[PDB]
């Protein structure tokens, strides 16, 4: 794709059954903020829409990336960032 | 290093005695229910902020603490640098807008504090590395708001004091070369030494301590913070062994390269963790995502 600066991402996502290392991984809830690793960048992602395999996240900090790039997803669990799954960008709102 | 030395480094313990030489700050004790929210062990929700047809989470709301924080922010000029008793959320810079610790509202602060592991440590492990048999003292937790400053890069230094003697000065951003530091190395060391003698020495609550300074665009030295003289504080270009071991930190130099024997050791970076801040506790992202695919397949089976 073309590298652009995105403020919102539509993604395919996939969650683990359990955390690594075991507590089960809650489904995505709207308004929770996840840590998103995109390449060598990290940013926040507020969950704003959810389907079984598809999600939307509004970014706390815009990021330069591209459609089709894969991302890692982390949730705050007992005051630590913990990997819950990964995703891939299908679409995004850009500025 | 006793628990008493960690107590002395709380912002509110020392700020009243050094107001005139540090950044103007406001200190707000944390309400019990704001502290419970920051201690929440679940997922992060921020307080105070294709056909798509799921839970919707809300955070607790603190209307009166929000307005009390807003008034304190406006009293500092509208922009503040936040911290807790000891730590700033420097490790959560990546989550904030513009990757900046600058805050204008309480919800800006909340997003940083709930994403920061340094903040988590202030709540859960303040007295680790303490070699003390006594029970842990009860902490009164406080929100520290400091007037925001545009700091010049490479003007921060860390100063190690042992029995009221300045024994070492380390460049703070020691993993990054700044040409102008070696050019001004004598001017910097002497400004720090004079500052320490007039405004620091014999005035802190302990003989052994660490203090951080900023030297502004005009050469004026400002105090930033006090940190315990022990393993909890990053030793930067020193090791705690040589700082503790009453050796000569200045090294092996001749009468040509030599300065006064009383001068502390000044270490800056020559011609040449921070990245785990933005990475999770598990930790290119290509091999990582290949690993999550694998783990996802293995958990389904067993
Ligand atoms: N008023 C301010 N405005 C802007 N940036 C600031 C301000 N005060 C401090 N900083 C920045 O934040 C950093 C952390 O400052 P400070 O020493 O208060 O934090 P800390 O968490 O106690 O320190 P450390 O983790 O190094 O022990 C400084 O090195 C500086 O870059």
């Amino acid at each position: 794709a073309l590298p652009e600066i995105f403020t919102e991402l539509e993604i395919s996502y996939f969650l683990l059954r359990r955390l690594l290392g075991a507590a089960k991984v809650q489904k995505l809830s709207k308004n929770e903020v996840l840590m998103v690793n995109i390449g060598s960048l990290s940013t926040g992602g507020r969950v704003s829409a959810v389907k079984a395999d598809l999600g939307k996240i509004v970014l706390t900090n815009p990021v330069c990336t591209e459609v089709g790039e894969k991302i890692a997803l982390s949730r705050r669990v007992e005051k630590h960032w913990r990997l819950i799954g990964w995703g891939q960008i299908r679409r995004g709102v850009t500025i | 290093m006793k628990k008493e030395h960690v107590l002395h480094c709380q912002f509110s313990a020392w700020y009243p005695f050094f107001r005139g030489v540090t950044i103007k700050s406001v200190i707000l004790p944390l309400p019990q229910n704001v502290k419970d929210y920051l201690l929440d062990d679940g997922t992060l929700v921020v307080s105070g902020r294709i056909q798509w047809s799921t839970a919707t989470l809300t955070a607790p709301e603190f209307p009166e603490f929000a307005t009390k924080v807003q008034e304190a922010i406006n009293s500092l000029g509208g922009s503040v640098f936040p911290k807790l008793n000891w730590s700033a959320p420097r490790d959560a810079y990546w989550i904030a807008m513009n990757s900046s610790l600058k805050c204008k509202t309480l919800s800006d602060i909340f997003l940083l504090f709930k994403s920061s592991d340094f903040i988590t440590r202030d709540f859960t492990q303040p007295f680790i590395h303490c070699t003390d048999d006594s029970p842990d003292p009860c902490i009164e937790y406080e929100l520290v708001l400091r007037k925001w400053c545009e700091l010049i890069p490479g003007a921060e230094f860390r100063c190690f004091v042992k029995e009221n003697k300045l024994i070492g000065i380390s460049q703070r951003d020691y993993t990054q070369y700044y040409d102008h530091i070696s050019k001004q190395k004598e001017e910097i060391r002497r400004c720090i030494q004079d500052f320490f003698k007039k405004h620091i020495q014999y005035k802190f609550l302990d003989e052994d301590f660490v203090f951080d300074i900023y030297r502004d665009s005009r050469g004026k030295v400002w105090l930033i913070d006090f940190n315990p003289f022990g393993e909890v504080t990053d030793s930067l270009l020193f090791t705690w062994e040589e700082l503790i071991s009453e050796n000569n930190l200045n090294g092996d130099f001749s009468e040509v390269d030599a300065q006064e024997q009383d001068s502390p050791a000044f270490r800056c970076t020559n011609s040449e963790p921070y990245l785990s801040y933005r990475l999770p506790k598990d930790f290119d992202a290509h091999k990582l995502i290949d690993f999550l695919k694998l783990k996802r397949n293995q958990q389904e089976d067993d």
